[PDB]
RNA sequence: UGCGAGUGCCUAGUGGGCCACUUUUGGUAAGCAGAACUGGCGCUGCGGGAUGAACCGAACGCCGGGUUAAGGCGCCCGAUG
RNA sequence: GAGCCUCGGUUGGCCUCGGAUAGCCGGUCCCCCGCGGGGUCCGGUGCGGAGAGCCCUUCGUCCCGGGAAACGGGGCGGCCGGAAAGGGGGCCGCCCUCUCGCCCGUCACGCACCGCACGUUCGUGGGGAACCUGGCGCUAAACCAUUCGUAGACGACCUGCU
């Protein structure tokens, strides 16, 4: 009855300086800061949740106005907690600094 | 989820580093105190920076020029803008997450301050060097009302005084209680203190 | 040149045997670099001046790495120093306490492009060697020449800032 | 006010490095920020670690600054740095919160039931003095 | 060169019974109490033998830019402990050519008005430092007596009156007129 | 040491160049004028030097993963949090 | 009181000393001044009167026994503290209901939706439309037109007019 899911900031597409690839997102999760500790959540499932006007179906419910883009954390990012993500669509760009759900049942250990 | 940060024995740039980081990430943040912010040098070097700054200013029309802000607050949040990218959409909507403010608001009075150690004069700054606040370096650029926030800050702190008072009388009736009730807590400490608690 | 940490090499090498004088004498010398790979290339730069001879019309007899026969004593080293500066070179010695005499000469490479900006390509070491107690002619080594030692670390700024980022407590530094 | 200092005998705790959380005798000062570590009874080899990472407690053991690691060892048995260590309050927090870190589920389950009883206990004895105190007042 | 350590003891009398707050140091006895916050010099202050007979500052790791503030720290100690056992007495003598300057005190020695400089219509009105006593000396015509115990406070007040009696756009090799330090003294000898 | 070589016809466009390591003429000097070798821009996008002819790296069919050069890793801005 | 459009993030709160960094925290106070301050004394000082931290923890209900409570949970009026951009804060009971609330043990039940995801709150969330039941209280202002001329290119501004 609580929450199954951590916490994860989308902070914004695999780039440079001047050059950004859409295809592969980073992903700040509050809690991890260091190279070592980000095992954990390598090959994690993350969904960027979010809501729209008109009504979508809902597997095991009833139709909602909630949709989701279901993506994979592929590896680490930069010995900061930087983590990178692949979804299966590209983010719309409007959810930089909006937080996402990365879950924990691709598990391992 | 809204960080209050105290701006005393904080540098300028390096709390700026900090904050900005913070607020493009999606979470609010309140520095608080603005005052109390001090930058590295001596105050003849600090207030000679900020004096020329004064001087850009553009001929033709003064007036849709660059703003001159007095405050500390706006100093500070000055500091912030430069470090954001304000010229597009998501930089603007980071400026609204932050609030920075002069004083200790009615708001934040009864809230705690966060403290960022990666900023403080005494961890960054040596101890030999000179440093200079901004509080007094406003007001000699035209920041009118350092009296009036240091009267409001002195209440501000002596109502502080008696929570803490009332909060030390809690306490000792706090630690004055598993002194006379050990003898049947005895059975619930233990469990606590063979995972590492009340050590 | 670049540098790294150190190791003192001894690298011995010769002229080809020709038919006026088939039996070259053998030259010795300490090379200290962070490879052996350099420590022969630097050892042909040496010779160079001293003697007639170029890489070509000799070879590298034996390039070994002498190990520290004290590494776990304190020592007092004197390195002599030849390094070029903006204007004509001059000459330095110096002295530095560390527990290998490779180290010391490590420790002689970072200070003198401090001091000095002398970057490594123009220092040249000619000799360094054991220096007891007495006979340090500068006082921050002699200041370390005690038997009832005693200072406490005073200003013990603390570092770990950015683990946890935000704090409620001023952090202490009095220990 | 100082009373801490680096001394020939000092008997130091290890912050971070190889050797994280382990006690060191020092033997002999290098540098400025050098000095030589000796580890008999600890698990350590002798080497040089600098003071950035190591955190000095207030156990002196006496021996010349030049030990050849034996009579170091012996100086740390007769002072019985171990048990007097293992009694200290420091080194009581330092073990009690590597307990927390080892703390399962399961076991995260009794302190979380222990917690709600211990603390429904105090706050009821607290706000019975806490209108206790108000009856004396008056 | 950072050196490890550098020490100097300072020996204080009986008669004086100091304290101190940290860095904070309390100078009383026979004349009064004299504060002086010692911050920013980044030394301690250790107040050692019983009785309170000696203080000793340390310097640990420092540079010559603070190896120099280690002397100036007792510096300013002994002239708390003189300024309370035998306080300060400045004497201050007036030169003039040919306009007597006219000295007089007002309410105990704080206001001290300047007239008839260099015959002058503009009186000088001089505040004194808190804490110092301004007077005139006898058995001589024309000099002007400072009090007090803190060194700093006193000699300011006397620079005060010794740059109030300044000659504008003229010889001063030739005009040598005003008041000027005479004697740098106590109020008694001992 | 490496590369499959030789040979015959027509044939457009070009015939104002410029810059740079080094050598060097006149000129005090020039983002000046005039020479040698080599490489570039012209004809060429890309990463970097904030911006950009010629600078460093590197030359290009459309994509995914991985890894780098030169540059960098307080924020803008990816990375020493 | 129920349905019905749109907007988006959201997935427990931390209800507060000041300040020093070559120095702090909390006490009794045998002692002295006006609950506050000073001296002295006592235990820590990589902080454990620790934000490397604090509180709550929700699967639920049905019987009994053990630990905790008897002074406690919950259900309408009076009295105070808050202004720098103001707090769902404390005390008195009552005509009404408990040893259920929480900590250990017996005893069963709850679509056991048969492995497959946006589940789980702040959410009586902000805005507009109209339906509902009942109560209480309401009665205008601005602009145009005209006049004024302290004003004025035109707008605009100052005035008067049962």
């Amino acid at each position: 009855s609580g929450r199954l899911w951590c916490k994860a900031i989308f902070a914004g597409y695999k780039r440079g300086l001047r050059n950004q690839r859409e295809h592969t997102a980073l992903l700040k999760i509050e809690g991890v800061y260091a190279r070592d500790e980000t095992e954990f959540y390598l090959g994690k499932r993350c969904a960027y949740v979010y809501k729209a006007k008109n009504n979508t179906v809902t597997p095991g419910g009833k139709p909602n106005k909630t949709r989701v883009i279901w993506g994979k954390v592929t590896r680490a990012h930069g010995n900061s907690g930087m983590v990178r993500a692949k979804f299966r669509s590209n983010l719309p760009a409007k959810a930089i600094g909006h937080r996402i759900r990365v879950m924990l049942y691709p598990s391992r250990i | 989820q809204v960080l209050v940060l105290d701006g005393r024995g904080h540098l300028l740039g390096r709390l700026a580093a900090i904050v900005a980081k913070q607020v493009l990430l999606g979470r609010k943040v309140v520095v608080v105190r603005c005052e109390g912010i001090n930058i590295s040098g001596n105050f003849y070097r600090n207030k000679l920076k900020y004096l020329a700054f004064l001087r850009k200013r553009m001929n033709t029309n003064p007036s849709r020029g660059p703003y001159h802000f007095r405050a500390p607050s706006r100093i500070f949040w000055r500091t912030v803008r430069g470090m954001l990218p304000h010229k597009t959409k998501r930089g603007q909507a980071a400026l609204d997450r932050l609030k920075v403010f002069d004083g200790i608001p009615p708001p934040y009075d009864k809230k705690k301050r966060m403290v960022v150690p990666a900023a403080l004069k005494v961890v960054r700054l040596k101890p030999t060097r000179k440093f200079a606040y901004l509080g007094r370096l406003a007001h000699e650029v035209g920041w009118k009302y350092q009296a009036v926030t240091a009267t409001l800050e002195e209440k501000r702190k002596e109502k502080a005084k008696i929570h803490y008072r009332k909060k030390k009388q809690l306490m000792r009736l706090r630690k004055q209680a598993e002194k006379n009730v050990e003898k049947k807590i005895d059975r619930f400490t233990e469990v606590l203190k063979t995972h590492g608690f009340l050590v | 040149k670049a540098s790294g940490t150190l190791r003192e090499y001894k690298v011995v090498g010769r002229c080809l045997p020709t038919p006026k004088c088939r039996t070259p004498p053998l030259y010795r010398m300490r090379i200290f670099a962070p490879n052996h790979v350099v420590a022969k290339s630097r050892f042909w730069y040496f010779v160079s001046q001293l003697k007639k001879m170029k890489k070509s019309s000799g070879e590298i007899v034996y390039c070994g790495q002498v190990f520290e026969k004290s590494p776990l004593r304190v020592k007092n080293f004197g390195i002599w120093l030849r390094y070029d500066s903006r204007s004509g070179t001059h000459n330095m010695y110096r002295e530095y306490r560390d527990l290998t005499t490779a180290g010391a000469v490590t420790q002689c490479y970072r200070d003198m492009g401090a001091r000095h900006r002398a970057r490594a390509h123009s220092i040249q070491i000619m000799k360094v060697e054991e220096i007891a107690a007495s006979k340090c002619r500068r006082p921050a080594v002699k200041q370390f020449h005690d038997s009832k030692i005693k200072f406490p670390l005073p200003h013990r700024v603390l570092r770990r800032q950015h683990k946890p980022r935000f704090t409620t407590k001023r952090p202490n530094t009095f220990f | 006010v100082f009373r801490r200092f680096v001394e020939v005998g000092r008997v130091a705790y290890v912050s971070f490095g190889p050797h994280a959380g382990k006690l060191v005798a020092i033997v002999d000062v290098i540098d400025q920020n050098r000095a030589l570590v000796d580890g008999p009874c600890t698990r350590v080899r002798r080497q040089a670690m600098p003071f950035k990472c190591m955190q000095l407690t207030d156990f002196i053991l006496k021996f010349p600054h030049s030990a050849r690691q034996k009579y170091v060892r012996k100086a740390w048995e007769k002072a019985d740095i171990n048990t007097k260590w293992a009694a200290t309050r420091w080194a009581k927090k330092i073990e009690a919160r590597e307990r927390k870190a080892k703390m399962t589920d399961f076991d995260r389950y009794k302190v979380m039931k222990a917690k709600k009883m211990r603390n429904r206990i105090i706050k009821n004895e607290v706000k019975k003095l806490q209108r206790a105190a108000l009856l004396k007042a008056s | 060169m950072k050196t490890i350590l550098s020490n100097q003891t300072v020996d204080i009398p009986e008669n004086v019974d100091i304290s101190l707050k940290g860095r904070t140091v309390i100078v009383k006895g026979p004349r009064g109490t004299l504060r002086r916050d010692f911050n920013h010099i980044n030394v301690e202050l250790s107040l050692l033998g019983k009785k309170k007979k000696r203080l000793r500052v340390d310097k640990w790791w420092g540079n010559r830019k603070e190896l120099a503030t280690v002397r100036t720290i007792c510096s300013h100690v002994q002239n708390m402990i003189k300024g309370v056992t035998l306080g300060f007495r400045y004497k201050m003598r007036s030169v003039y050519a040919h306009f007597p300057i006219n000295v007089v005190i007002q309410e105990n020695g704080s206001l001290v008005e300047i007239r008839n400089f260099l015959g002058e219509k503009y009186i000088r009105r001089v505040r004194m430092r808190p804490g110092v006593a301004c007077s005139v000396s006898q058995a001589q015509k024309d000099e002007l007596v400072l009090e007090g115990n803190d060194i700093e406070l006193v000699s300011n007040s006397a620079a005060l009156i010794q740059q109030a009696t300044t000659v504008k756009n003229k010889d001063i090799r030739k005009f040598l007129d005003g008041i000027y330090v005479s004697e740098k003294g106590t109020v008694q000898q001992a």
